[PDB]
């Protein structure tokens, strides 16, 4: 009854308490992950409570943890973020932080005792997979945000951002909730995120922005509306094109006379060498070309 | 970091040496202890070998060689997943089981010399 | 002491892995920590190797010099250095980036060392 | 335990290279510290090497000797004595001069080390 | 102002708070029992605040928890069960956890100061008292579980098992929640508790499996989907007797022919000597000794 | 653990002395620290005593005597526990108010000695 030995197994006690919280707001996969950790930490106890007299996790253990990890680990392709983008993200990382202080005790027991070095790794491997889950939560409830921008639930999208999904999160192709609200036709989506920080001007695989999108298209209330919260109604994507250029080419007139109004420059070359109005006249449009010009 | 691995001649891997020493880079890098271009590695198969004194015998044996710093859970759990990673490569050898394992050992991190030419 | 330099077999040189062996030698004799006769090195040639998980083309050279316990902190650091500059020197190129010449310096124990002459 | 015994190319043994693993791994088992079956030996001829500084041509051998710590000073230092009798006398010669034999024990930290039986 | 002093206050004031966060999880008398233990956690940080200048809890709040403890005791009857088994009883193991930090801390004091023993048999006996409070919370879950597979009700016992309910729980007379749905006729529930895990071969007080309730009282629709999950067509009860008797002596031909197709047999003997053939004969059925032969 | 319960001839019980050391067996119990076939209690009577100098008075204490390993915490709440047992056991006695207490002791675990026959 040395205090390393009390305070690991309390420690150990007190992560695993919080796990059976956190196991209540996950899917039925990390359930079960999180229940078979559960059976460990318990294993671990055994191990160390005992000063190594009872055998504790095997290395079996550590590498379901590892195959885990592995999994996972190429689901999440973190910039820096901060704990708890979500309410279950959250209880993740309390977890983890949890796990932490119980690694450094049970650690410290090692070095003193000169056993349960298997367990410490294990509990080490642990925090590693805790991360992860929790960032694989906050990218499920991005990818939902993303699903709702491109089905045109606008309660769905709001409730997703409430709860934490990201109005910045973007598909494989580079596409944000935003862009997808953009290029669908729902400006209500389109200002929802944009009150909640979208960034208005956030470039897809393209090099298109939500004002490209919606220019294309002939969407004209995004398009002004896009405008009014810092769109740079001059951004050009990969090609050099404006969202003007595409608006013009199109023959999108009303979308035209908005972008003109704040201060698209119908002159611009892509890199092709084509300006807007060049386009109008390419296409035989004497009713664009009297707008360019 | 520097890992070697040994492999008896007469032990068989499901896959080649090279794509052991790649699996063994990317176990090493997976750690998040280790910046991707440092990781270095190299692949010996043992021509003139015994194992014992008494029949066929094939082992795998690995050596991780890191810059001191690092605390027992880290070395352990590095051996641990580097043993995973070589013992699952393992096809057979011998006439019995297979031994395969790793040690980690620490380099003085004040001594080290460095240059890239 | 005991020497080894390890190259890979992408790795050019400027010398040969003989001339690299001698200079390595006299680098270490020039320390005055060591006799001439007692000094011995080998070289090996890497054919089985990786560097890093990426699909680029690297060459990568190595030394560890292991010796008898009893020397401070500044001559094995100074040694180490002396390696390096030479190995770094022989180095003509490799790979399709820059080459990354390292050095060790560790200790044997003394006590438990046992030698023999034939 | 893992033993490594290199010998430069131009060193002559009494034995083959074979027969001095099988006599290494003898010795030790006969300390009474290991099992028969844990005793992985392997052998290398080095054919990139230099001794010292001087023109006259040399040859060495050496090993090392690497095991699970635990073991005393004693222990470690008989150990390498007997290793450097059965490498000793399996010399016959090499090089214009005697050949230095030499064997180093070494510990593996324990509580690291990871092995599983395929 | 010493830190032993300091770290113990601070640690039983972590411990107030968590109490304050389990008791909106509670009912109305745990509510209660909680903050007459806040108001007592104060009390003790008074004593240890002060170096015993102040007087902590008395001896009645220790038999306080005592009586408690002996109420609660009775309906916790103990196989090793995980941390949060429910979301409820997971914030009492949370509060338990810190309650135990919050001793060792004291414990430290009062070996260094003299003072706080009293206060220290309290904390101790209050980690007790939640730990129980906690178990009867699921054993209450538990409880809820059988009365909703019972009704009947699908949504019931999805719900109560999504909180954290034991699909494996059972009543005075060794009745699961998937007995009660055999024995009752509910092939919706029998189906979805089979679906999260409850064991087919769970045996009641007389040795009965669901499938011997099925067989016995005529649910043919029971017994095709709890052999379907694997229950044992030759499991016999305390008296010998097998599914197949049951049925047999029931007279009910239909599940006779189910359980025969799937390997029931028909020559088995209990233990008075009897085989479901004979049973045909003995009461004149001519139908189901053709069945059976 | 081995328990001795000691009452003055005077002091008049609730229940039977047999009662209340059940009843101390099962708090003793309810600790979690004891197996329940290893709690041994005894009640006895005082016939010949004296409380003080000067008056009808009537006493009860108890005295546990455990294995060493257990805590303070411990020690404190098996005492209380028993003082309320025991207080509650209390009817009257004497011309005034009657004193129950309980001390808890520790035997030397390395010297101690048992066998079943």
């Amino acid at each position: 009854k040395d205090s390393p030995i009390i305070e690991a197994n309390g420690t150990l006690d007190e992560l695993t308490s919080f796990i059976g919280e956190a196991k209540h707001y996950v899917d039925e996969e990390m359930k079960g992950i999180l229940e078979e950790i559960q059976n460990d930490i318990y294993k671990i106890m055994g191990e160390i409570g005992s000063k190594g007299k009872i055998e504790g996790i095997s290395e079996e253990r550590i590498a379901w943890l590892l195959k885990l990890i592995l999994r996972y680990m190429e689901m999440v392709n973190l910039s820096f973020v901060l704990p708890g983008g979500t309410l279950e993200s959250a209880k993740l990382d309390v977890c983890r932080t949890i796990a932490r202080r119980a690694l450094r005790k049970v650690l410290t027991v090692t070095r003193e005792f000169g056993i349960g070095a298997e367990a410490a790794a294990y509990l080490l491997a642990l925090s590693d997979l805790l991360f992860l889950l929790a960032r694989v939560i906050e990218i499920e409830l991005g990818k939902k945000l993303l699903e709702a921008a491109r089905a045109g639930q606008d309660d769905e999208v709001r409730i997703l951002m409430a709860n934490g999904a990201d109005v910045n999160a973007h598909d494989d192709q580079g596409s944000t909730p935003l862009h997808l609200a953009a290029w669908i036709g729902h400006p209500e989506i389109v200002e929802v995120l944009l009150k909640h920080g979208a960034d208005v001007n956030a470039r897809d695989t393209d090099g298109w922005t939500p004002l490209h999108l919606a220019a294309d298209n002939g969407h004209l209330e995004i398009v002004e509306v896009l405008l009014k919260y810092g769109a740079d109604v001059n951004a050009q994507d990969a090609y050099g094109l404006t969202p003007l250029h595409l608006a013009a080419d199109r023959g999108h007139l009303e979308i035209v006379e908005v972008l003109l109004k704040h201060g698209a420059d119908v002159n611009a070359q892509d890199k092709f060498g084509k300006t807007a109005f060049d386009i109008s006249i390419d296409n035989g449009n004497e009713d664009l070309a009297e707008i360019l010009q | 970091p520097h890992l070697v691995i040994e492999a008896t001649a007469n032990l068989r891997l499901e896959t080649s040496p090279g794509e052991l020493l790649e699996q063994a880079n990317k176990a090493l890098f997976a750690s998040g202890q280790f910046g991707e271009a440092d990781i270095k590695s190299r692949f010996v198969t043992l021509e003139a070998y015994r194992q014992g004194t008494a029949v066929e015998r094939a082992y795998l044996h690995a050596c991780l060689s890191i810059l001191d710093g690092r605390d027992i859970a880290t070395r352990t759990l590095l051996g641990a997943s580097l043993c995973a990673v070589l013992a699952e490569a393992v096809a057979g050898g011998g006439e019995e089981g297979v031994q395969v394992s790793v040690e980690v050992r620490e380099m003085e991190r004040l001594s080290y010399a460095k240059r890239v030419v």
